């Protein structure tokens, strides 16, 4: 019932979604770490 | 001063017993009352709480007896006096030692 | 030796009022409104007011030290 | 006309990279930290509160006071954009405006005049000045405002220290340092009046 | 089925719970320490999320991984995690505050002595286990999809500076009075002859007594920590609405 | 004194003022309420009707920010129960 | 000196005292006692009236409406009106 | 000295007393006692002359003056009563 | 001097000067002005006879509103010694 | 014993007094009082004229123009002018 | 001041044991009572959890023999007095040393 097009699209969508959430998590954490390491 | 948390809690609960004991002095049937409480902590981190309980010792009059009405009324009053500790968890005892309630 | 004792004796009664004086100064200077902060003149007025209100209780305690010192 | 999905993602990641700047240059983070810096300096403790907790409390305080403006951005900009009601270009402008309004509420007219003449541009209404010129005027007002609050916070601790020094000198003991004796009194009077709660009211409410 | 739904959901059902767990660890007292490498901490966050997965309810499928709403979800998962982490930092640094006020009053690094011992208290009392139990409970009562820290939570967390000073002063009030009275007694007793004075001679006397008083402070510090942890734990449950 | 003792004293004040208010009742001679379980000493004879105890429980419920009316137990000198809980 | 909680309780007591004093001027009633509970806000009013008489629904309704308007919150359906005799006059 | 909430309560009491003095000049009214609740709400008790019953026009004028006297508390948020217990404005 | 007390005393001084200005009219004998801070309420005990026409009360409320910043004229309530209303709020 | 608000109030009072003193010198005017509102600004001037006589449109326009241009702000369209008889002479 | 937590728990146990003994004093058959408690551990692993228990010694009147109802009433009061300590783990004996309840 499934084809290689659906599998490849599912693989690409998962890769893009996973890459999106990792980078945004990385950006926010780097923003948090920058704020913590500042001279009060 | 100098009293730390847990001790303070006892100084609360014990005092309550006294006044609850006081509430049982005015009853015609009871001469003296002493309430014993068992109040554990909520302790969200333990899945098994042994649950609260109560046991009340009463010195009654020279005579008199209670069939079911008075014991039930008193156990309900005590249960509603203390937060939690539902009515089925109170043991009532007298001078003669006949069992009056399970728990 | 006598001067320090009377100061401690003065701190028994005058010190409590001096504690009240310090309580009021901290309470007022901490509770500021938007209008008070944005006006420089109003800040200086409270600064003078907190200054002068301090002087009267402090002067009494030090006078209690001076009077016993001569005696 | 509207930016493509690829270009909108690029803009989103760019603002995340500049996120620390937006906190310390556009929000209320600068005023809170400077005021809390004075409070640590006023008391005898030098590094005792430590830098970590001050920033963490400042961040939580900012999220508290920026909650009205952040919610206003959420409603006006994010919600139409998520529902695809408006395009990305107008949604970005709809998010920029509440930040501009908040910065105007915390700035002074003199500060704006200096920078608008400094930029060498023409304008007649403060409401439509570019955010590039509003930012330096905003923080300049914030630093001046924070110094005012810090000066008022410094006075009671100076009052306590001078009283203790005078008492020790009047008793004749010209040999004892006032700092050691005064420190518990400054801390005790900071606690029994609940000083931080008072500072929260005069700092969080100072923006309005 | 279309395989997109199966793969996307697991990533959404794993990373989003992991973000909250990982964010709490990086701000936590022990797991966020400078001694441990990020790689060890990263594996710990991965292992904890995998193990506690059955207790985590399924995230709503309405929010997409690649959408601005999903981007907001990642940010608000961190804010919850940092909230728990900052509470742990608040307690330890309050003991660091307790160490330095005693050291400052001792005419004097003493915060590190209290910081290390308080870290031992955190580990010995299984404080790390309780925090991990708190964050998984947060998944139940504070779901990932709908829910975030409100303005009141920010104000309560911002009000912990007063909690620091009140708790630090309460622990040291008995000792600090002792430090003052002996120094004042030493001053008045030696005030008869202004030739002696104190200066550095007073420095030596003050520091010896201050170290001795810190020995008394460590004798009864555990009870204060137990009361302090109860206050902090109650605040954490308030954040997660438990 | 701080926190817990302050709240306990406030609850004691509430109990004292509710008991004082209840003292005005014609039938009841004395009132003691624990914060609830309320024990009253009535007149020499008399028995309370349903309306009296219903009014009492409504007043008690409206007095304290809690204690839903169904969770009040009312007792007397002879020991009869008037409301469940 | 006096703390925050005590000051709030004293303010509530002062409000109840001034409300009772306002009530005393009424023709039917002789003495009144008001209790408040402010965190939904709740109120309780106790009255001993003149020697005889029974208050009609208008009188008790006006009393409860004025009481509810006096204290912030506590919609008019959240006050219990009682008396010495034990007759009930309102829900809550 | 002077406490914050205490100062606010003193201001409210001053407003209530000056409102009572303002009402004192009424031919029909002999005494008035007002209690307020800032968020607003208000409740004014009156002891009128020996007899007489306040007209709707007079009570409306009084209530509009009261609502204009204190910020907030839109004119329908005032309960006006008298000795006998008749209501003159809903709340 | 407390800030709130400063504001209230400025308001009281303004109200007293407004009342003094109002007494200059023949029609009124005594006046009392109260403020809400944006609203005003002027309560007057008038002369022995005479009634204030809509023109006179209109002039009075116009002056009162123009005396204070804000509080546009549509939110000032006027009564008299008998309590007849002259203006809506 | 001066302060911030008090000094500005006294400056406004001095302005009011000098405005009144200037107004008195007009033949038709016997007594003048001026009130100002400077934070939009506004003004309100009360007059007692001679034993009788009425101020024309010219006189009131000159008076309001003088008042408006004497004080910054308060454009000439936001001053109320009254008199002993209570006749209104300008909007606001 | 200065007492460690374990000593605090021990003092609480002593207080509750003393008041339980006092309650048993008022029994007609009982002349003297001594109470001992045994604290729990509350571990999820079955091989490590211990639960509470009790051990009470009664000096009765000079004569008289305890009935099964009497010992059941005593153990029920003991169980309800202190949280946990399910009746199954209460050991009661007498002056002559006859077994009345297993632990």
């Amino acid at each position: 019932d499934v084809s290689l097009s659906d599998v490849m699209i599912a693989r690409n969508k998962s890769s893009v979604a996973f890459d999106a959430t990792v980078q945004i998590r990385n950006k926010l954490v780097e923003a948090y770490k920058d704020l913590m390491n500042m001279p009060v | 001063f100098g009293v730390s948390q847990r001790l303070e809690q006892e100084r609360l609960k014990l005092s309550r017993e006294r006044q609850l004991a006081q509430a049982i002095e005015e009853m015609k049937q009871v001469r003296k009352a002493r309430v014993l409480l068992a109040l554990p902590k909520h302790s969200v981190f333990v899945r098994h709480n042994q649950e609260a309980s109560a046991s009340v010792f009463l010195t009654l009059s020279t005579g008199t007896n209670l069939k079911q009405q008075e014991v039930d009324s008193i156990v309900d009053m005590v249960a509603s006096a203390v937060p939690g500790m539902k009515t089925s968890r109170i043991t009532v005892t007298d001078q003669h030692g006949r069992l009056l309630s399970s728990g | 030796a006598s001067v320090l004792i009377v100061g401690a004796i003065s701190l028994m009664w005058f010190g409590e009022a001096l504690a009240r004086s310090l309580f009021s100064i901290m309470s007022r200077l901490f509770d500021l409104q938007r209008e008070e902060i944005f006006d420089t003149a109003k800040l200086f007025d409270i600064a003078l007011g907190a200054m002068t209100d301090l002087l009267f209780p402090l002067f009494l305690v030090l006078a209690t030290l001076f009077t016993a010192a001569m005696i | 006309e509207d930016y493509s999905v690829t270009l909108q993602i690029l803009a989103l990641m760019t603002m995340l990279g500049f996120l620390p700047a937006m906190v310390i240059l556009m929000t209320s983070f600068t005023r809170i930290v400077v005021v809390m810096s004075i409070l640590r300096q006023a008391m005898g403790l030098q590094q005792t509160p430590s830098n970590q907790v001050i920033i963490g409390i400042a961040l939580f305080l900012t999220f508290f006071v920026m909650s009205p403006v952040l919610n206003e951005i959420n409603d006006k900009a994010v919600q139409p954009y998520l529902n695809e009601q408006v395009t990305a270009r107008e949604a970005f402008d709809a998010a920029q405006a509440p930040m501009k309004a908040f910065m105007l509420k915390q700035t002074r007219i003199k500060d704006l005049e200096t920078f608008v003449t400094m930029s060498g541009e023409q304008v007649d209404n403060p409401e439509d000045v570019s955010m590039a010129v509003l930012i330096p005027a905003f923080i300049t007002s914030e630093l001046k405002t924070a110094f005012q609050i810090g000066f008022m916070l410094f006075l009671p601790f100076l009052i306590i220290d001078l009283v203790v020094a005078s008492v020790l000198m009047a008793m004749g003991m010209m040999m004892l340092s006032p700092m050691i004796v005064s420190l518990p009194f400054k801390l005790m009077l900071f606690v029994l009046v609940d000083g931080w709660n008072l500072i929260l009211s005069t700092l969080a409410g100072s923006f309005a | 089925e279309y395989p997109t739904s199966v793969v996307l959901d697991w990533i959404a059902n794993y990373f989003w719970p992991y973000v909250r767990i990982s964010s709490m660890l990086m701000v936590m007292t022990v797991t966020g320490a400078r001694f441990v490498s990020p790689r060890i901490r990263l594996y710990l966050g991965l292992a904890i999320t995998f193990a506690v997965m059955p207790a985590i309810p399924a995230v709503p499928q309405d929010i997409e991984l690649l959408s601005f709403r999903g981007f907001m979800t990642i940010a608000e998962q961190m804010i919850i995690g940092i909230a728990m982490g900052m509470v742990t930092q608040f307690m330890i640094q309050t003991f660091v505050l307790l160490g330095q006020i005693l050291g400052m009053q001792s005419s004097l690094l003493l915060g590190q002595l209290f910081m290390f011992l308080t870290t031992m208290f955190f580990l010995a009392t299984d404080g790390h286990l309780k925090m991990l139990q708190l964050v998984v409970f947060s998944f139940k009562t504070l779901p990932i999809g709908s829910g975030s820290l409100n303005a009141v939570d920010f104000r309560e967390m911002a009000g912990w500076l007063g909690i620091m000073f009140q708790t630090a002063l309460s622990m040291s009030l008995s000792g600090i009075i002792a430090l003052l009275t002996i120094n004042l007694s030493f001053g008045v007793m030696t005030r008869a002859a202004p030739q002696l004075n104190i200066f550095s001679l007073g420095f030596a006397f003050a520091l010896m007594v201050g170290l001795l008083l810190c020995w008394y402070i460590l004798a009864g510090l555990y009870s204060h920590y137990e009361m302090f942890w109860t206050v902090g734990e109650a605040q954490i449950c308030r954040l997660i609405r438990l």
